RNA sequence: UCCCAAAAUGUAACGGAGGCGCCCAAAGGUCACCUCAAGACGGUUGGAAAUCGUCUGUAGAGCGCAAAGGUAGAAGGUGG
RNA sequence: CACCCCCGUGCCCAUAGCACUGUGGAACCACCCCACCCCAUGCCGAACUGGGUCGUGAAACACAGCAGCGCCAAUGAUACUCGGACCGCAGGGUCCCGGAAAAGUCGGUCAGCGCGGGGGUU
């Protein structure tokens, strides 16, 4: 039963952060369910990665506990 | 038939009884409820779809199944066989099965002398128990001769429970002393 | 052996296969759907082999 | 319970897309029929049954329409997407969609 | 003693006590002034002593409870298998944390099996009465 | 209480006898230092079911009650207390300290008296009236038997802020 | 998949736990509509637990499987 | 925004929520009202829903009172800790300088900001 397993490293985390400026197609967080909420100006991957539509400064939206978000001013 | 017959008894519950500011505050009848219980026998679809076919045959309403739930037991319950029939009814096809269970139903039981006073809900609302269905003349003994029972739930508002002693005494169900 | 298998499907009359069959576990024997060969129609695909 | 029409005014996003949103009062028979600009917390151009409709009560269905879409052409308003509430879509709250692309 | 489910496997780190209330429940106390592990060997030996003093008595709480499993390996071998079972569970014990808890007795004869306990346990201690009320 | 100096913020509190403190109510809220020997001298004899008047230097005596004190665990020497600053007249939810009173069954024949709540808290809308101890005479309960709180009487116009219900002193049986 | 992993990512050990080598002609697209555990009183053979009925009910459920995240405006339960 | 009050819809995103509770009535809203048909219930006009007043504000909703419940929550002192320098064989501990919680006590609140429409003092 000696369980020596274990499980490639996952590189999830926030990638993008606030006040940088960023383009379009960029990858902006990466995370398992929502985390960070998709939020306007911002699209979300079909494995829940939120990622940029438009171009510019970025997000800082964080009240909700659970509910938190993501977003680009043009 | 015996809508009126209900709505001039309860204008005189508005009068011996309390003083409501309104006829809208008035106890008054929701649904009756019918539950047929076969899990307590399940036939793999012998009787079970025909205790739907008798009680349809009451009502005018094709009764809908209530489905077990997991809830794996120690009878062996797996989750999705029927395992209760229901029907819930209001308006016209209801009143005519109260005025028929008043009529050749509850009156005709062997042994009868009303049922369990005064003790249903904190709030108003009522719940009649059947002994066995065998109290019928749609249904002839000699076929199933182990016929079962169903259960019956008189749906009412009320905010208080000797608020109840209107819905059965002023409508025509006894109770006992 | 096997349950699902690989199944080609073929044009009603094109030739592109498009081979992504699933199970042999409820479809017993029915393997029927639309898109396009050649032609730019969607069109009708058994999938029969 | 009631969870219908906070899904459609969720499932209609505020503005990802520019348009306006329109939303129906169909529960009584004093239906208010609005256009919103939701970036700005601004109410544009209502439409109400409020003020008789010549004792229509169902049947102002077309009445409120066209009131809207010509509340709504005479301000420069033609992107439209139609706020369902709580309520379907087939007949009552259904004529004043027909109505209102009538005569937008 | 031992406790009957968990999980089975733990570690080692160390800081002063977090929740060692004074004197709840009884009217005199004895308390850790070092840190260490306490068996359950050696709680039983207290309580077992501290028994004997207070015959028909029955003033006796254990405010502390074996609850780390700790795992010598095997006999034999050299390092490779994983880590043997438990032999022998732990609760850990910082200074300022209450263990020992009696009421209802004279203080010298609370005192001397107070004494009597100290001589079975692994660090020093000392026993005290009131004061202190929180919340 | 004699107060020398309040000293404002992380200070010196040298340990030559001086404890950090404050007082607290609706408006005012001062400083530090008191007095090591003084202040415990003073605080067993006062319990915190009862006030005495402090003053920092010059005439500004004024009413205040010990609530939450804070001290040095891996020590027994306290470090912190807080005031309450006392109002005359609108009650304040005081502890009170729960004793006994002559010999029961168990204490004459059989098992031990046991105080199961050293301490209740009724509200006792009291300024200077206190009670400082609560008796509870128990010559009267067997072994098993327990006084509750809806037993407990209450001096001089003081409410309960406790169950009626819940256990505050238990006889209880050998072994 | 989760600790370890030292609040960024990363990180060893014959360290501590547990899964995969598939499934789903619908468990997919979209459109529309329902909201779950659990307990208390009362109820036909069942009565600790079938089934109905009322009241409580950020959730104590569910999500094909392992866990972790996430989820009540649904991804959960149902039809075209 | 002349003062209120009601219907819709937003920002905020429990200091705004629950319970006890009082006001409201054909102006608005809501229940009751009847349904072969539009439409619809895995049974039932309970819901969707399609045709309407009276009747009632009972229920629900709106608005007030309210600090028993929740929710927010200081100051003080801590816990820990960046950098500096040390003690103990070790488990572990200390001193200087800044940063500094959590919980608790004092307390705070049964919100605040819009837009459009309806009827009022006629
Ligand atoms: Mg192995
Ligand atoms: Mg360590
Ligand atoms: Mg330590
Ligand atoms: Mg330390
Ligand atoms: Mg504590
Ligand atoms: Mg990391
Ligand atoms: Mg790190
Ligand atoms: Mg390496
Ligand atoms: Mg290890
Ligand atoms: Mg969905
Ligand atoms: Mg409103
Ligand atoms: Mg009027
Ligand atoms: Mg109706
Ligand atoms: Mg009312
Ligand atoms: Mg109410
Ligand atoms: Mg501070
Ligand atoms: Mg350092
Ligand atoms: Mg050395
Ligand atoms: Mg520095
Ligand atoms: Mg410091
Ligand atoms: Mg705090
Ligand atoms: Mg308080
Ligand atoms: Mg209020
Ligand atoms: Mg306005």
């Amino acid at each position: 039963s000696k369980n020596g397993r274990d499980s490639n490293p996952k590189y999830l985390g926030v990638k993008k952060f606030g006040g940088e400026v960023v383009k379009a197609g960029n990858i902006l967080v990466r995370q398992r369910g929502t985390k960070f909420k998709a939020g306007q100006g911002v699209g979300m991957g079909r494995d829940h990665t939120l990622f940029a539509l438009s171009d510019g400064k970025v997000v800082f939206i964080n009240k909700g506990k659970g509910a938190r978000f993501i977003s680009i001013e043009a | 038939q015996l809508k009126t017959k209900y709505n001039d008894q309860v204008r005189p519950a508005l009068m011996q009884q309390f003083g409501y500011s309104s006829v809208m505050a008035v106890p008054r009848i929701e649904k009756i409820v019918v539950n047929e219980g076969l899990g307590s026998s399940k036939e793999d679809s012998k009787a079970i779809d025909k205790a739907a076919k008798e009680l349809a045959l009451i009502t005018l309403q094709k009764p809908i199944i209530t489905k077990a739930k997991k809830s794996i037991s120690n009878f062996k319950l797996r989750q999705g066989m029927p395992v209760g029939i229901k029907v819930t009814l209001r308006g016209e096809r209801m009143y005519v099965f109260l005025e028929k269970l008043i009529n050749i139903g509850l009156p005709r039981i062997r042994d009868f002398r009303g049922i369990n006073p005064n003790a249903f809900d904190g709030r108003g609302n009522y719940n009649l128990g059947i002994k066995e269905q065998l109290i019928f003349p749609e249904i002839t003994y000699d076929m199933v001769d182990k016929t079962r029972g169903m259960d019956i739930t008189i749906v009412t508002t009320a905010k208080t429970d000797e608020e109840a002693r209107a819905l059965l005494q002023s409508m025509g169900l006894p109770f006992r002393k | 052996p096997r349950i699902i298998v690989k199944m080609e499907s073929s044009a009603g009359t094109g030739f592109y296969y498009t081979t992504t069959k699933n199970r042999r576990n409820t479809q017993a024997k029915l393997e029927l759907k639309k898109y396009d060969p050649v032609a730019k129609k969607h069109v009708v695909f058994r999938e029969k082999k | 319970r009631r969870k219908l029409r906070t899904r459609r005014k969720v499932r209609t996003t505020t503005a990802a897309s520019g348009r306006l949103r329109l939303s129906v009062y169909r529960s009584s028979k004093h239906i208010y029929a609005q256009i919103i600009d939701d970036s700005r917390g601004q109410t544009l151009a209502a439409a109400s049954s409020a003020a008789l409709k010549s004792g229509n009560k169902t049947d102002t269905a077309a009445a409120v329409g066209k009131a809207l879409a010509a509340a709504a052409a005479e301000k420069g308003i033609k992107q439209v997407v139609f706020d369902r509430g709580s309520y379907k879509y087939h007949g009552r709250v259904k004529a004043l969609a027909d109505a209102a692309r009538e005569g937008g | 003693k031992r406790t009957k489910f968990r999980k089975q496997f733990r570690g080692r780190m160390t800081g002063d006590a977090k929740g060692g209330d004074y004197v709840a429940f009884g009217d005199y106390g004895l308390i850790a002034m070092e840190p260490a592990w306490i068996k359950s060997n050696q709680i039983e030996a207290c309580r077992i002593v501290m028994s004997r003093h207070f015959r028909r008595g029955g003033k006796i709480y254990i405010r502390i409870f074996p609850d780390k499993p700790v795992t010598k390996k095997p006999a034999e071998t050299r390092m490779g298998k994983g880590k043997g079972a438990v032999e022998y569970w732990v609760s850990v014990v910082k200074p300022g944390r209450v263990m020992f808890e009696v009421a209802g007795v004279t203080e010298e004869q609370a005192k001397e099996a107070f004494r009597l306990a100290g001589h079975k346990l692994p660090i020093q201690t000392k026993m005290v009465k009131r004061e202190v009320y929180d919340e | 209480m004699e107060l020398t100096a309040k000293p404002r913020t992380p200070k010196q509190k040298l340990d030559e006898s001086m404890i950090a403190a404050v007082a607290y109510n609706k408006e005012n809220n001062v400083s530090f230092a008191l007095d090591r020997k003084a202040f415990d001298r003073a605080f067993r004899q006062q319990s915190t079911t009862g006030l005495f008047d402090i003053t920092v230097e010059g005439g500004e005596t004024f009413p205040a009650l010990v609530k939450a004190v804070q001290m040095d665990k891996r020590k027994r020497a306290p470090i912190h207390v807080d005031f309450y600053m006392v109002t005359y007249g609108e009650p304040v939810e005081v502890s009170v300290p729960v004793h006994t009173t002559g010999r029961s069954q168990g204490e004459v024949q059989g098992g031990l008296v046991d105080i199961v709540v050293h301490n209740l808290q009724i509200v006792a809308p009291g300024p200077r009236r206190i009670p400082q101890e609560l008796v509870v005479d128990v010559t009267k309960m067997n072994i098993g038997d327990h006084i509750t709180a809806g037993d407990i009487k209450l001096p001089e116009g003081c409410t309960l802020a406790a169950d009626p219900e819940l256990t505050v002193v238990s006889v209880l049986p050998p072994r």
